[PDB]
């Protein structure tokens, strides 16, 4: 039956499988299971990339290399292929010859186990009529005999869900959980396992270099398993150095490498960042304020928050930075959180909270539970994290949702890991939060009944002490007040708006120029402490874009013209002149 | 008062004749 | 398996089964067959055929009792005895069925029994290559069913007992304060381990309370980290609604998520012996409390699919922030007031008495004191620390600094977390900038002292 | 005019003029003539019946997991089938 | 579109797993990426390992079809990977993977091709690329844990207004000939 | 329904992705402009490139009806994409 | 009792070649008939109410002599009233 097995064994001998190294407790109580007078299958239960498979084919690396018991020292090991079985089987009984046969040579022997890897397959073995009849039917009476042993490999959620469900087969193999290893135990099995990977790509892994894999995979890399982790790791910087130019690091790949190549994995921003890196978070906050005049203070921590991060002196699990911004309207929330995603280039998740304002809609965040319309769409906020890692997460109106989703968000502040309907876990350690609040907005803005008006600043801290639980506010790093606009920023926002003017201009070929004294009309004409910058814009609408849009749309400027703009003192009303630069 | 709203094939053998 | 003949051939053409050809001589009774079939297969697949069903007579089978297990271990010793060359003693065989039966659930009694001796047998003829022991001691059959249950109780190494005795010392180094939360849980492993265990009970059931800040969680998180087992954290936010507790326990089948299982139940079957964490308890919906009382008490929980998780070895711990507002509630008057009752009232409020009951004790944290301020300083720093060492940078902290730090972020109601936010600001901000661009980028070095005359500290960077 | 113009904000509607009056003065009247005048879809709807706050789920659907969340909501299929139009929200002030 | 096509070489060179797996939003080019990678293999572009390798894509259906014999479906399956294996230089490309997951099985079985397939993924005998969204990569292949392993994800993010008027400037020569016309460069931009 | 119309063809003449869709509300014409665009062609008043062209309807009932295996539908289904592959100007119709 | 088969149905019916009669229960047609847009449309409700009393006996008369033919025996006009 060569077809449907191969030996393990042979395998070994000439080309190898893989060094085992550990795992001498899980060895030991397999080999027990096997030395068993009855019901002597053994059942390696365990997560994915445990080392399922590794322990069984070890087995028979081991025996050929003579470090087992003396009963397993001639004990040879089949690979059956489900696959192979079923190749030709079209006919009624050719699977039933096929499989028997195979069993039948295994109990003449008396001295050969068979390693049934992904076992939970042969529970639906091929079996065209309904009956119950299958491969599971089949050696279910040699298994309880104990004719034969077969070793067994499948994951949780497959034994959980379909081999358990066979009560008399499950009773047959006997589990033996296979956990993940340690930190030390992964680091000695890459030891082991260097030379085979050294050879393949022709590279010297550092001492240093596979320390770092498995302690970087740890910290990052979540969703995988530790052993599977630390050598997709190893496995993919060698290959990067034989596709590297023909000597600049062909002989070894230094620790550098390694990080390199867990940020391309895990999306996450690479360690020792680059010099180009550098400057832009230099500049970040020089940047920042020429888009966003003033509040200083909310880009200082904006900036300072994400430096640390890059520096390696970032929280150890939880988010890059968790922002409350509070303050009255127009001040610049959501433009300094806009501007800060275009700056670092990194995707804007933005929320509108206003939406989530029932207790039900929290289920939009993380999914609806299983048994439900809702389970395959998932989470908004868990896909969105997971699509793009490093980005900022703007929930803005977060005052007007629900308490519900305050509760949601203390793991993500604090733990730094939300939990999705499936089951998957989202990871927030590189996400900035920023969550734009308008409590206190109706306060500040009230006059209160006294011979002086007391600052109501204070007041708005009440609300948010009130609207947001004391572990909420805990958890995050800094509420930032926007206290103000002043009337000098609000000049500078004049010219800002002018600016996006001038670039919706140049499409139609129109070229505006603003004097000073026209400049300084529309900030006073427009300035309201209350409304913030907002009003700047209905001011500049109605006395540049109207004028421009009716000639723009009839009149000189059909055919773009310079368009000039002057003050006259005397009836204090802006001057428009318009000058055709078609001919 | 919120209410949550919960939510063929197979091969077969030829035998050809004795 | 009687049932598979019912079916056994569906090629096209023939039509004909086993049972069609064998239904007419069951029925004139000429020929007898005995059968054996599952219950569930019964149920579901010998009861649909009426014919067979009919003709055939049920004949009940059913566990034996402890007393006739063990006898029949006895009547199969000599074939086990003989395979193995080994000898099993009177106290063993015992031992083997009341072990068995009391940690291993999901076998009957007696495969389950069986598969101790047959695995007993292996373990004393392969443990010793000189073949030194052949008898088999009682003390080998524990041994043997804690591998089988995967349960920790056995008896204590003498590795395994130098870390109980320092898992209090080690807990307190890294969470000051908090010592009553500390000797509850220390002391609940211990008597596990011991053998002074609830028979039916998880070892224990803590619900932790406290002001924000402290660590509640820290400890629970610490505790699985010291003691080198798993830490199965829940989240309960997430459960807020009532429809989300069946996640925890399964869908039930028929649905899109039955074939995913229980979140709960497989996590504690995968991890027998691990910490349950689930913080933020009180977000949960009623109904997920109503989970954890079975739990409590029964010991085992059953998922959609039926199968039982094993509670027996878990800590369970449950963080709660009931009452919270009003231990940061200033109370009208010249003095402020201990509004630590008020809160008790409102955990009382929030649980019902029962569950009150069934929990092995609640611990009330205390408000951090500044002496365990001043320790919270040094630990944050020695974090830090660790992250310069990754990037080749040696931190010297002052003890006059350390001192200024603890009372610029002292606050007895925000807790511990400000103390973090105060070394971010002082320690972390003036650092990354160096480290990214100054004398910190490559192998650096720092001190940090107090200015007396300006009250501000002084951070002096070498580039070395 | 500005919008159509190339001088709109580029990131808000086109207008959001809230008409207060007395009535009969010609308010929903207005915006009538204007669908009519621009040959555009009047996307008419009555904030009447959203008197409590659990009606605004009709306007932006229900989440998944819960009743009704197939159909969706009114306010925003309605924009996406008709993205040029009026949307009169009549007797908000009641909502 | 180098970076992305870098670290499937990359992938593709590892010793075991070299199974690359391109995930992202629809529209961004995953299978421009797939396919890109033979055009730039016959022009030579691509590194000298790369070159010399015949890119393959499976037609989900057409093997599936007249597969209602038992073990008709196995014998496909299993003939192709056996080419691919005897080859040592073909790299198979999986259209919409998720489909392998509910492959040719029936209704009590649990045979698929993602169950054959994984043993051979696992040992590095085979190269498989892969192209699927990031709904159906969560909603099922992720669920299949096991396969998941197999095959290394790489994220692909949609090109800048920079990067695209670049794309469609590549692209121009093919459409301006279907179409008969010429697209000024302000039109493109 | 020459404006319709007009749109369907624009789609198809596409080098890729000329899978016109009709979306309406019920009983609009919505089957008869695609059945409409046969029966032009028909009598030559559609423009030259789609003059000399087939329009075929598939029906997913029957498809779907007597498969009873896992290839049977696979075949039948990519036996009927060949056929329309095969003749470049042949389009499908998808109720 | 068609909705107890509702894939073969929709066709026969925007073929429109033969043309066929319904009996579906009136909660079965809102379960059915309603949902299912393309059936409705191609079926017309045809409502069918039950007789009034004076109808009822006057049917049973109409049918008497049928009864009365079969087993020889009669029934009085007061007694099927
Ligand atoms: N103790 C070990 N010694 C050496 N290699 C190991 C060990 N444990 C795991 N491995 C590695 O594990 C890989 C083989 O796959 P496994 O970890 O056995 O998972 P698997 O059985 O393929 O998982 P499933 O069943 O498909 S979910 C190889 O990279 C092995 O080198
Ligand atoms: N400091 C500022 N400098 C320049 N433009 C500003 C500033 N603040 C606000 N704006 C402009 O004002 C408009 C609204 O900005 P937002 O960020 O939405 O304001 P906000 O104060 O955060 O709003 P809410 O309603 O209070 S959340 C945009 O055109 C911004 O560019
Ligand atoms: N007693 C403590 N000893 C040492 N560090 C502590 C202590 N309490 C809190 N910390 C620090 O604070 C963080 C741990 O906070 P947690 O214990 O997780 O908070 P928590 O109990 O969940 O908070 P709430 O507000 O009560 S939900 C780590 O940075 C710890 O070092
Ligand atoms: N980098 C690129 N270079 C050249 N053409 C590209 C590129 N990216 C996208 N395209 C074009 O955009 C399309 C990309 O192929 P698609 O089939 O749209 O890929 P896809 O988005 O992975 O597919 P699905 O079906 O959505 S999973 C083709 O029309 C390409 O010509
Ligand atoms: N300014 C107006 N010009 C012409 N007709 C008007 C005017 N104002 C009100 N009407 C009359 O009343 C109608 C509009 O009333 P409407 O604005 O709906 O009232 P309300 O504001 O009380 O809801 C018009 O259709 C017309 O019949
Ligand atoms: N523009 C049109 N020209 C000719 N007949 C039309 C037109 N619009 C509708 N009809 C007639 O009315 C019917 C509309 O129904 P149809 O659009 O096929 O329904 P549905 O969209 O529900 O399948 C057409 O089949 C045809 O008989
Ligand atoms: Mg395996
Ligand atoms: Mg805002
Ligand atoms: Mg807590
Ligand atoms: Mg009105
Ligand atoms: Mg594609």
């Amino acid at each position: 039956t060569e077809n449907f097995t191969t030996n393990l064994n042979q395998l070994a001998r000439v080309g190898g499988i893989d060094p085992l190294i550990g795992r001498e407790k899980e060895l030991e109580r397999a080999i027990q299971v096997l030395c068993r007078r009855r019901k002597n299958n053994p059942l390696l239960v365990g997560e994915s990339g445990v080392g399922k498979t590794a322990i069984a084919e070890g087995l028979a690396w081991r025996i050929v290399q003579g470090d087992v018991p003396e009963v397993m020292a001639d004990c040879t090991i089949y690979s059956l292929d489900i696959g192979s079985l079923l190749a030709g089987t079209k006919y009624r009984g050719d699977f039933e010859k096929r499989f028997k046969a195979l069993l039948k040579q295994l109990e003449q022997d008396t001295n050969s186990i068979l390693f049934i890897d992904e076992i939970h397959t042969i529970i639906g073995a091929g079996a065209a009529s309904g009956g119950q009849v299958d491969a599971a039917n089949l050696i279910k009476p040699l298994l309880s005999s104990g004719k034969i042993r077969v070793i067994g490999s499948t994951t949780y959620q497959e034994f959980s869900n379909i081999f358990e469900k066979d009560r008399a087969l499950a009773r047959r193999f006997q589990k033996i959980d296979i956990t993940e290893p340690s930190i030390e135990e992964t680091v000695q099995i890459i030891n082991g396992l260097k030379p085979k990977y050294e050879a393949h790509h022709d590279v010297r892994y550092t001492a240093k270099a596979v320390r770092a894999a498995v302690e970087l995979a740890v910290k990052y890399i979540n969703d995988r398993h530790l052993p599977d982790k630390a050598i997709d790791v190893i496995d993919e910087a060698g290959a990067r150095a034989r596709l590297m130019p023909v000597s600049k690091r062909k002989k070894t790949v230094n620790v550098a490498d390694i990080e390199s190549v867990v940020a391309r994995i895990a999306r996450i921003p690479e360690k020792s960042v680059s010099q180009s890196d550098r400057d832009t978070l230099k500049n970040l906050g020089d940047r920042l304020k020429m888009l966003v005049f003033g509040q200083d203070k909310a880009i200082e921590a904006l900036t300072e928050a994400i430096k640390m991060a890059r520096a390696g002196l970032g929280h150890e699990h939880k988010p890059v930075g968790s922002f409350l911004f509070a303050g009255p309207t127009g001040v610049g929330k959501t433009e300094v959180t806009v501007q800060l995603s275009k700056a670092l280039g990194i995707e804007l998740l933005r929320f509108d909270m206003s939406e989530y304002m029932e207790r039900h809609t929290v289920s939009r965040l993380i999914g609806a539970p299983p048994g439900y319309v809702g389970f395959d769409q998932g989470g908004l906020l868990t896909d969105a994290v997971i699509k793009h890692p490093h980005a900022v997460l703007l929930l803005d109106e977060i005052e007007k949702a629900h308490p519900d989703v305050f509760n949601i968000l203390l793991q993500v502040m604090d733990n730094g890991t939300l939990t999705d309907n499936n089951g998957r876990k989202a990871d927030f350690r590189n996400v900035v939060l920023v969550m734009t609040t308008n409590a206190g907005v109706r306060e500040t803005e009230r006059k209160s009944i006294g011979l002086i008006h007391q600052d109501n600043s204070t007041d708005a801290m009440e609300e948010i002490k009130k609207i947001f639980t004391p572990e909420f506010r805990n958890r995050l790093d800094n509420i930032i007040w926007f206290d103000h606009l002043s009337t000098d920023v609000i000049h500078q926002v004049v010219d800002k708006f002018i600016v996006e003017l001038q670039v919706q201009l140049d499409q139609k070929g129109v070229s505006l120029e603003v004097s000073q004294e026209a400049r300084n009309w529309l900030a006073e004409k427009g300035y309201d402490r209350a409304m913030g910058a907002r009003p700047m814009a209905r001011v500049i609408q109605d006395n540049l874009k109207k004028p421009l849009a009716n000639e723009l749309l009839f009149g000189s400027l059909v055919d773009g013209g310079q368009v000039t703009v002057a003050l006259d003192k005397e009836k204090n009303e802006l001057t428009y002149g318009f000058q055709s630069a078609q001919k | 008062k919120t209410n949550d709203w919960l939510d063929e094939k197979v091969r077969d053998a030829l035998k050809p004749p004795s």
